[PDB]
């Protein structure tokens, strides 16, 4: 589910 | 609104050779996320559409960036890691044909017209706001953003380079080459993973997860 | 000089479903040669460069033509042979995904903006005058012709559709999709020939001769 | 050597 991309997008 | 000043600021903020290229690409994927967050209104799209646009555009976006970085390099490209890849080295690694396409269709053309960083940033933002990306929750919204970028780019070109009426069109007409080259690079990357003789780091590997094409 | 009147005249002058599609494509390759001869200055290029440009552009040029022909068809395309291919039929033949890309990225977009035949002809002439085609004896000459086409196209758009300032850019920005779709269609055609279960006529077969890519 | 294309291009 595109784990790294999601985490980087959601953060400040 | 889509001011070219914000787009330039985004560029300036992020200002086996094949193994070195894979390492650089993975590194630059992290930086690509930070660049996209600086493009006006990208962060206001639904999170899943941000994912779609970056998954669809990462390879063209990175190719545009290192091509423009290399306009003063002779017969080679500058990686984001500070390493240079000469065309002889690319050839010696079995990827000479696609490397030469980048030099000929992108780097040299950027050099010949002295494409500037505002124009580079605008072309990348157009690529980013790709309304044909499959799965978008609101394609028309992304198309609207692309139209704001190109409107701003044309106004910039007409003001800075009034003596070159065809310049805006000339910039847009590097995007078919960019798309072809991006597709070929992805084909190579899937092969690198299949054969397994080339380390591929986690973010680059995640870009190879489904969906594809 | 590159008058849009000549480009429109060229369009108007040439005015298993996969087997039907291959038959239509072969037929239209003959007509494509006659169209290109009607585009100003194409016939004055060296004969070997005429060959290069048509071999490099035939699939995109044909796709643009049948896509624009189909703008009034619902969920399907009109072949030059007078046959209709419905998207359900394409799907039933194993080529549904790429067929849907044509409907979504090309036909529908042409319909939505009411792309006219002058604009279609100009976009095809831009594709024809591809200065990145490998082997050209004088690439700058072909680039000059492409620039004359786009200059003429923009002037036409600004005069006929002054209320749509972004229209010229919008036309050019279908060319990356056209390039991707063209590349995928060629991949399919090489597979059809490899498996051998799909008749391929002589002119279409000649387009598969080396060089490729 | 692209026999059909050459023949069609060279003619009137
Ligand atoms: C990553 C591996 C598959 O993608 C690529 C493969 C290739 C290339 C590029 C990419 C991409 C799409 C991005 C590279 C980004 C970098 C290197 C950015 C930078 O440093 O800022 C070039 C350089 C054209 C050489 C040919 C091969 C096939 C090896
Ligand atoms: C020809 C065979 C490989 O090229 C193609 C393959 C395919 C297609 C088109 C082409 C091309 C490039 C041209 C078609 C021209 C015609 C049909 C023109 C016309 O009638 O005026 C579509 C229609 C998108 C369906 C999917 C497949 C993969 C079957």
């Amino acid at each position: 589910k595109h784990k790294i991309l999601h985490r980087l997008l959601q953060d400040s | 609104d889509m001011p070219v000043e914000r787009i330039l600021e985004a560029e300036l903020a992020v200002e086996d050779p094949v193994t070195n290229i894979c390492q650089a690409a993975d590194k630059q994927l992290f930086t690509l996320v930070e660049w996209a967050k600086r493009i006006p209104h990208f962060s206001e799209l639904p999170l899943d559409d941000q994912v779609i646009l970056l998954r669809a555009g990462w390879n063209e976006l990175l190719i545009a960036s290192f091509s423009h970085r290399s306009i003063a390099v002779k017969d080679g490209i500058l990686l984001a890691t500070g390493l240079h890849v000469h065309r002889n080295s690319a050839h010696s690694a079995g990827v000479g044909a696609i490397f030469d396409r980048v030099l000929t269709e992108l780097v040299s053309k950027m050099r010949d017209m002295q494409m500037d960083k505002t124009e580079l940033g605008c072309l990348r933002a157009i690529v980013l706001f790709n309304p044909d990306s499959k799965g978008l929750s609101n394609p028309a919204e992304v198309e609207a953003l692309r139209e704001k970028v190109y409107a701003s780019l044309e106004a910039y070109c007409k003001h800075k380079y009034p003596e070159q009426p065809g310049r805006f069109a000339k910039l847009l007409l590097r995007l078919p080459a960019l798309r072809s080259i991006g597709l070929k690079c992805l084909e190579h990357l899937f092969f690198f993973k299949l054969i397994g003789d080339t380390p591929i780091d986690t973010f680059l590997m995640e870009m190879l997860e489904a969906p594809h094409q």
